[PDB]
């Protein structure tokens, strides 16, 4: 993959002839290649598909998951276990096999964690591969003189390939014959400009000539033929894809957060380890003892169960989102929504309901209102002028929608119509006050039609005229009122015709602004009678060249339609403004209407004003006012087509309420790329392929689900199933909610680390019998604490989350020093003291007073001293004192659970009190009950002294940790109180997580 | 980063805070930890109060007494050369440490020692476990009772010519009365002869059936010449109520020991309140691996 040969500017053989290219590829211009030759080349050059580059093999990524942070520590633990076993096997006879078992188990834990994480990512990958749901396609190749549609991967260099408006160019071709063919080079030129492909050559630059079709583009209109010059990774899109794909995606915020704490945890782990190992040999400890130490310290510091807890937590919230109509493709997108501060949404189908009914109509310099009520209980619109008849003919003819078969029973408004909502609303209005449209349509046969174009912005067609005395041709066209206004010279007034003097042009501008201010969408309709002398009844007007006069048409009148808004839309806009999310109305609707919809939805807050509004309120020119006195602004699409980068940066940097109208969804991407540049997370809402480059580069791409296409949804990160806008807010809220719970659970899990670390430290400084073994630790972090930490996710909100500003990534984190000061500094200390208390109590009741325990370790561990004098003078054998030490481990573990009760209760809420929030979380209650039942089972079950080394406890011991637990509860309760009374004080900037 | 987060000169910050932040945090932690320490100390003082000084509340983990010996074996093995003197020094040193506590000079006067029956006798109760009567009195145990293993004649105790000794001892338990097996038709073979009720018998043998032949003459020395412990040295009233108390001892000479070969000798005591354990190899019995390689 030579990058320099790929960095060079593309070269080609375009400047050639049709004869010079077939020889180069061995083909026929009228017969193409032969099947045998085609297969010979298919085997010579390879398939026409992106050759698999550095891909991750199944075993490679599985082996990768086996080596990562916690697994390396557990690996060194297994290694240490086998080292201690080897030492025992070579130094002593009858070596117990406890260490070999512990090592095999650690290795199993490492292998299984892997398996689980891999299974989850595989599940997501499968649901990710299941998105292409309609039907694939192929290319049209001509071999041996016959047309065949074969798998695109089977296309080779030299055969003949035919394309048709709507199909994708399967490879790089050399056009040989075209028929009004146009391509959309949006992938190389960055513009939605319909470039025409002609067989002739026109520019020295291959990207500018027309005799070459390029992979990754589509033929918008027309048909063409061509020879295949490039296929596979060699096509244009091939050099774009193979070298730009190598580019890494990145590391989502939650990943960076998980790394930051693995770094801190490892810091304290190595600090305690290397130091106590040097200390062990500075005090005369042998090698088989120091190895056991090292192991115990590594296990004590590492939270063997955290990461899996996080992975579960996140899976639970993903199921909740799949239940609230918002589906998330990538697990981490769950949090990206909360950290969002800029949204680029659309108006049709999100803020509005998309159901739609015609509302107002313009004709004979007079605004007319139509009945827009379900049961049709209102006022008619004076159906007595000829203008209205002509309007009915224009709308009823220049429309492709038709009622769905079998609706002869339902009413005219509630029936199903197959088509767009505009053509449907027009069809319903015509069928309402003009009778059966099916006969109105068969009464005028459509000869030639040119459908709506995103570029032409108009729909035209020439039908026959039902006139029995006028055997001429009728032409009708509808479209944007400005474009249609620019294409006329006469006005049908009360039936007769008149010129288009500026008087009616201004009346049309005021009428357009009137219907726009009403929040309605307006369309213009015009028609013209083609002279039968220049276009006889036999002449066929093929849709190829200018066969119809685009200008000099007869404008009849405007037609609006009331798509209404949604229930939560005003509330959603208010919620966004309250949080601080900059909303930007990007809509293909009209600014004249956009200003009305803006005032109606909230984008333009009641009080803000635009420069034109100020110039109108002060009846002065617009060039005099200062742009700083205008809070909002309406940016037109054409002025967007002619705008530089820095200008856009300043536009987004100086305005709080921007609205983009007459915008082609291409420009959208430009606005998105301008929003990310300033330093804010960006989300986007799309429906088609023009949004693909915008959803991919946005921090989070929200694609519609019902109306969206496979491409748009498969390329986005979050999919909506109801196409509503409130779902975006719900997604952000859930992203915050699952964050505060992670903080609580982390503090929980961490707090119990101190009571596990302190026994070992006192074991080395004070020389007392080991208080907490390693198996007991693993039984604490992997057992009793898992369920409570999992339950901490089901906690509801405390205050209003949808009201605070987004968290800063460079300053606010997930694990700061405040939490360390709480878990490692205060709560954990009390828990450790309680454990030591129960310890000393157990030893004092059996005969070993606290004064005689300091210094006994050397003999307490001596396996050959069968006479250890206690505080009373009794002689204790080795196994008897070991049994007592194990019972002390059991009681220490139970003390840990007792203090964990109050820790889980003080961790339930971070600020609020328990008597306010409430114990409505059933999972937490179940966690406490199970946490206690497990400890009792592990101690009282017979045969637990052979497996886990845990002896039964006497009913009076179980009450040695209770005072510490209640004290922890009271301390945290008073803590969460000064914060509420003193906002911004010491307790807040010191202990408020 | 590296340098700034360590010391900046504009905000006069060290590690991140100023002198007043570091001071507020240090003062808070000092008060917090001080309260923690005071509470732990109070909860430990109440613990010093809740127990009795003359008796352990729980005595179930030490019900079946153990059986220890005088030599200190690393792996319950006694291996030494009859030529190299620096081979059995670790044994004699221990043996001596144990017997050095039965010196007659230590046992002198009426207080607190009392002369007891030179022949095994019955129990002796010096009252209850109280402080009413002063320090109780314990019976005297003379060194000389052990005849050939006393370190008074042959300091080495035997190890010098291939005839080592092994001083066995019963683990001291408060209020424990040793009870021997009765004369009924059911009794081990060995125990039949010399059934002094007042003596707790101790008898050693070979772990395996083969080793029998390779083990010679087990000669036991004790109070009255019997191979046991006299019941008169019980019970034990505890350190607080009976300081300067001596527990009986039993010497065992393994005469006629085969040379250059590992011999497994298991010693065992017999009695009612005596029970062995398959897990603890020192509960009532004990094992020794003697090998006099010369
Ligand atoms: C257990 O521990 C004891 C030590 O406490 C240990 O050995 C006993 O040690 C003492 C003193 O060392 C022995 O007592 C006497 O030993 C005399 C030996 O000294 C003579 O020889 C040396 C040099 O060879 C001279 O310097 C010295 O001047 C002496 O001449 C011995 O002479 C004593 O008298 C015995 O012998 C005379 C005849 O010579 C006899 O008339 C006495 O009646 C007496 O008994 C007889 O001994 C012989 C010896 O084999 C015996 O065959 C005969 O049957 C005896 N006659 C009887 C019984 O009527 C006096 O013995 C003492 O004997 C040592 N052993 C014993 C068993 O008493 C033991 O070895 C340790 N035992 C074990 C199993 O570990
Ligand atoms: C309990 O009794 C122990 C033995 O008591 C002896 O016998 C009893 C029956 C009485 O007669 C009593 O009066 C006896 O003392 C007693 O231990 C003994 O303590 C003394 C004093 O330290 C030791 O004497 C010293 O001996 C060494 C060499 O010892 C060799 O033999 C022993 C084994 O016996 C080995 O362990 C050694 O390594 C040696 O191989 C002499 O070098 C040393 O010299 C000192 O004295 C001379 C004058 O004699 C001076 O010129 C020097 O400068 C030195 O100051 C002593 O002679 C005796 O060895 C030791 N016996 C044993 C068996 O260890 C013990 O202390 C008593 N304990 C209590 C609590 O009462
Ligand atoms: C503990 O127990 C033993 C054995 O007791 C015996 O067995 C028990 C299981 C139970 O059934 C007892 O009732 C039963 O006696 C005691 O030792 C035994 O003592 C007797 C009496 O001396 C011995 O019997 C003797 O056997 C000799 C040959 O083996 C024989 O020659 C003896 O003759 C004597 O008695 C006859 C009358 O029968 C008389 O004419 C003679 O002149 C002479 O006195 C006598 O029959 C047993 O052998 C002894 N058993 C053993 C194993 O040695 C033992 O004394 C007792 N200890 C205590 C402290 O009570
Ligand atoms: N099917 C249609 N046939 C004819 N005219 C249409 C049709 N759909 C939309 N129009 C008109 O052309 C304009 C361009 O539509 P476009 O899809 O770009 O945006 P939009 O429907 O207004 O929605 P959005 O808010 O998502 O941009 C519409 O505002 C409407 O005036
Ligand atoms: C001590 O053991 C020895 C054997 O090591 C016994 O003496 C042997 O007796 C046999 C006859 O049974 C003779 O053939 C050997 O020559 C003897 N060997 C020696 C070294 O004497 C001896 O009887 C045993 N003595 C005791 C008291 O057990
Ligand atoms: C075994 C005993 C004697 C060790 C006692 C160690 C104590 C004093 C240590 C353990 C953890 C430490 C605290 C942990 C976290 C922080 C937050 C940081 O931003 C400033 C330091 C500060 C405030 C530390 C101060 C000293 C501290 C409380
Ligand atoms: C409100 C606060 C200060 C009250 C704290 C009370 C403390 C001092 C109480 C609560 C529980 C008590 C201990 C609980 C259990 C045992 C075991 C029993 O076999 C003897 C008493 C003993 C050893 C108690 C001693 C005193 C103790 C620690
Ligand atoms: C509410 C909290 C902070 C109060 C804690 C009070 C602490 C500091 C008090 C409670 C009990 C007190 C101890 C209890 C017993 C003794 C033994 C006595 O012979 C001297 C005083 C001494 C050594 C006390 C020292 C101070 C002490 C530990
Ligand atoms: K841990
Ligand atoms: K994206
Ligand atoms: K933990």
């Amino acid at each position: 993959d030579l990058d320099e040969l790929k960095k060079e500017v593309s070269m080609d053989d375009h400047k050639l002839s049709l004869d010079e290219l077939h020889n180069k590829y061995g083909t026929d211009l009228t017969r193409g290649l032969t099947n045998a030759r085609a297969k010979e080349i298919l085997a010579r050059d390879g398939p026409n598909s992106l050759t698999p580059p550095p891909t991750t093999p199944e075993w490679i990524k599985f082996c990768r998951q086996l080596f990562g942070g916690f697994s390396i520590l557990l690996w060194i633990g297994a290694i240490l276990c086998f080292l201690a076993y080897g030492i025992q096997a070579a130094t002593e006879d009858e070596p117990a096999n406890d260490n070999l078992y512990l090592g095999v188990v650690l290795s199993t834990v490492v292998i299984v964690t892997g398996c689980f994480s891999y299974y989850q990512e595989a599940k997501s990958s499968r649901i990710m591969d299941s998105f292409k749901n309609m039907v694939p396609q192929q290319a049209l190749v001509i071999r041996d003189g016959e047309k065949s549609t074969i798998n695109a991967e089977f296309v080779v260099a030299g055969d003949l390939v035919e394309v048709k408006g709507g199909d994708r160019i399967p490879a790089d071709l050399r056009i040989i014959s075209a028929h009004g063919c146009k391509v959309d080079n949006s992938s190389l030129t960055g513009e939605s400009e319909p470039q025409t492909r002609s067989p002739e050559f026109s520019s020295e630059n291959p990207l500018e000539t027309r005799n070459i079709a390029f992979f990754s583009t589509n033929c918008v209109e027309g048909t063409a033929r061509g020879v295949v010059v490039y296929t596979g990774d060699r096509t244009v899109m091939g050099r774009i894809a193979t070298l730009a794909s190598g580019l890494e995606v990145g590391r989502t915020p939650i990943a960076i957060e998980i790394e930051h704490f693995i770094h801190i945890i490892t810091g304290v782990a190595v600090f305690l380890g290397v130091s106590f190992f040097i200390l062990s040999l500075i005090l005369g400890y042998s090698w088989l003892e120091a190895v056991i130490f090292l192991i115990g310290i590594i296990v004590a510091n590492v939270p063997e169960g955290l990461l899996a807890t996080v992975t579960v937590c996140l899976t639970l919230t993903a199921k909740r989102m799949a239940r609230k109509n918002c589906l998330v493709k990538n697990l981490e997108a769950v949090e990206t929504l909360g950290s969002t501060s800029t949204i680029c949404s659309d108006k049709t189908g999100t803020l509005t309901q998309n159901r739609m009914t015609v509302a107002h109509m313009w004709f004979d310099n007079q605004i007319h209102e139509a009945d827009t009520t379900e049961n049709q209980s209102g006022a008619a619109f004076d159906k007595t002028s000829a203008t209205w008849s002509a309007l009915s003919r224009i709308a009823a003819l220049c429309n492709r929608a038709v009622f769905q078969a079998g609706q002869d029973n339902v009413p005219i408004l509630k029936r199903s119509v197959a088509g767009d909502a505009s053509e449907s609303a027009l069809l319903k209005c015509i069928e309402l006050c003009c009778g059966s449209v099916q006969g109105m349509r068969d009464r005028n046969p459509k000869i030639v039609e040119i459908p709506f174009n995103s570029t032409n912005k108009y729909q035209l067609s020439i039908h026959e005229n039902e006139k029995s005395s006028e055997s001429r041709y009728l032409l009708v066209m509808k479209g944007a009122p400005e474009r249609i206004l620019d294409r006329c010279s006469t006005i049908l007034l009360n039936g007769a015709e008149e010129p288009l003097k500026e008087d009616m042009k201004e009346a049309f501008q005021n009428a357009y602004l009137e219907l726009g201010g009403l929040g309605e969408r307006v369309l213009g309709f015009c028609h013209f009678a083609l002279p039968e002398d220049k276009y006889n009844e036999g002449y066929p007007f093929d849709a190829d060249e200018p066969n119809f006069p685009t200008t000099d048409l007869c404008f009849v009148g405007l037609m609006a339609m009331i798509d209404p808004p949604r229930a939560a839309v005003p509330d959603a806009v208010g919620k966004c403004r309250s949080a601080g999310i900059k909303v930007i109305m990007v809509t293909g609707d009209h600014p004249i209407t956009a200003k009305a919809i803006a005032k109606g939805v909230g984008i333009i807050s009641e009080g803000n004003e635009t420069i034109e509004d100020i110039a109108a309120r002060l009846n002065i020119p617009i060039g005099q006012v200062n742009p700083r006195d205008a809070k909002a602004c309406v940016v037109h699409g054409s002025d967007l087509k002619d705008l530089s980068t820095e200008v856009l940066d300043d536009i987004l940097h100086y305005h709080t309420e921007i609205v983009f109208a007459r915008t082609s969804p291409q420009q959208k991407l430009i606005i998105v790329e301008g929003c990310q540049r300033q330093g804010a997370i960006v989300a986007v809402t799309g429906d088609g392929v023009n949004d693909s480059p915008a959803l991919k580069k946005a921090d989070i791409g929200v694609a519609m689900g019902i109306s969206g296409s496979d491409v748009s949804k498969q390329a986005a990160d979050m999919i909506l199933l109801d196409d509503n806008f409130a779902s975006i807010v719900t997604g952000v809220e859930e992203g915050r909610l699952i964050f505060d719970n992670l903080k609580k659970s982390i503090a929980y899990t961490l707090t119990s680390n101190i009571p596990e670390i302190t026994p070992f430290l006192v074991f080395i400084i004070g020389n007392v019998p080991l208080p907490l073994g390693t198996v007991t630790i693993l039984c604490i972090d992997l057992g009793t604490d898992m369920v409570p930490a999992i339950s901490l996710a089901y906690e509801q909100a405390e205050s209003d989350i949808m009201k605070r500003q987004p968290r800063n990534p460079k300053t606010d984190k997930l694990v700061n020093e405040r939490l360390i000061s709480m878990a490692y500094g205060q709560i954990g200390m009390i828990q450790a003291l309680g454990g030591f208390f129960s310890y000393f109590v157990i030893l004092a009741e059996n005969g070993f007073l606290p004064m005689d325990l300091i210094g006994k370790r050397v003999r307490w561990d001596d396996r050959w001293i069968s006479d250890v004098e206690d505080s009373f003078g009794q002689q204790w054998t080795y196994e008897q004192r070991k049994i007592v030490e194990f019972t002390c481990h059991t009681s220490f573990f139970i003390s840990i659970v007792v203090v964990q009760w109050a820790d889980l209760i003080i961790c339930k809420t971070r600020r609020n009190s328990i008597f306010q929030q409430g114990m409505k979380n059933k999972i937490l209650i179940f966690g406490l009950f199970e946490e206690t039942a497990l400890a009792a089972f592990l101690s009282y079950c017979p045969g637990t002294d052979v497996a886990l080394r845990m002896y039964p406890l006497k009913p009076s011991w179980w009450f040695c940790a209770f005072p510490y637990s209640l004290i922890i509860f009271l301390y945290d309760e008073m803590r969460r109180f000064i914060i509420r009374r003193s906002p911004g004080g010491w307790v807040e900037q010191e202990t408020y997580y | 980063g590296w340098k700034k987060f360590l010391w900046d000169s504009e905000k006069k910050e060290f590690l991140g805070r100023t002198g007043s932040s570091w001071f507020k945090i240090f003062l808070f932690y000092l008060i917090f930890y001080g309260c923690l320490a005071g509470i732990f100390i109070g909860t430990i003082q109440v613990l010093l109060l809740t127990l009795s000084d003359f008796e352990p509340k729980y005595q179930d983990r030490v019900a079946p007494p153990g059986l220890s010996h005088a030599p200190y074996a690393i792996k319950t093995e006694i291996s030494f050369s009859i030529s190299n003197p620096k081979s059995y020094e670790s044994f004699v040193k221990s043996m001596h440490k144990l017997m050095d506590l039965y010196n007659e000079s230590s046992q002198a006067g009426n207080s607190p020692f009392e002369d007891c029956s030179d022949t095994p006798a019955d129990y002796i109760k010096r009252g209850d476990l109280d402080d009413s009567q002063g320090q109780k009195k314990a019976c005297r145990f003379s060194r000389m009772w052990l005849k050939n293993c006393s370190g008074l004649d042959d300091t080495t105790y035997g190890y010098a010519e291939g005839k080592p000794c092994v001083v066995a001892k019963l683990n001291r338990i408060i209020g424990f009365y040793p009870k021997p097996l009765k004369n009924t038709t059911d009794l081990p073979e060995e125990l039949q002869a010399n059934y002094n009720q007042y003596v707790l018998p101790l008898r050693c043998a070979a772990k395996r059936e083969e080793d029998r032949e390779k083990i010679g003459s087990i000669e036991y020395f004790g109070l009255g010449g019997y191979a046991g412990f006299p019941l008169q040295y019980y019970p034990y009233y505890g350190k607080r109520l009976q300081k300067k108390y001596l527990q009986p001892l039993l010497a065992i000479q393994f005469t006629n020991l085969t040379q250059n070969m590992e011999l497994r000798i298991e010693c065992k005591v017999y009695g009612e309140n005596i029970d062995y354990s398959e897990k603890d190899r020192f509960r009532g019995r004990f094992e020794v691996k003697i090998e006099v390689k010369s």
